[PDB]
């Protein structure tokens, strides 16, 4: 289940949370650099 | 005239059959087509980049069975 973003490309475990690894995709289109 | 591949945020994987020409819009229209989604709740995103509804694939240089992800927005 890792996750995978599509703006930055960090990876996530399968353990990370579905909805806040969601919520930091999303977020990227408020703000492009996240760290 | 080819096959491309597009990735939901929740994993999974919708192939698609386009053409080049396709414009950014048309792809969304298939993904409705396909899956149900309507076409201006879609982001499609290329290697980090949101793909222009008016632009075509070839537009992006998006040769075969390249993966895009697809990313929900709100209306
Ligand atoms: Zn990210």
């Amino acid at each position: 289940s890792w996750k995978v973003c599509p703006m930055c490309s960090e990876q996530f475990p399968p353990d990370y949370d579905q909805q806040v690894f969601e919520r930091h995709v999303q977020t990227h289109f408020d703000q492009n650099v996240l760290n | 005239s080819m096959q491309i591949f597009v990735k939901t945020l929740t994993g999974k994987t919708i192939t698609l059959e386009v053409e080049p020409s396709d414009t950014i819009e048309n792809v969304k229209a298939k993904i409705q087509d396909k899956e149900g989604i309507p076409p201006d709740q879609q982001r499609l995103i290329f290697a980090g980049k949101q793909l222009e509804d008016g632009r075509t694939l070839s537009d992006y240089n998006i040769q075969k069975e390249s993966t895009l992800h697809l990313v929900l927005r709100l209306r």
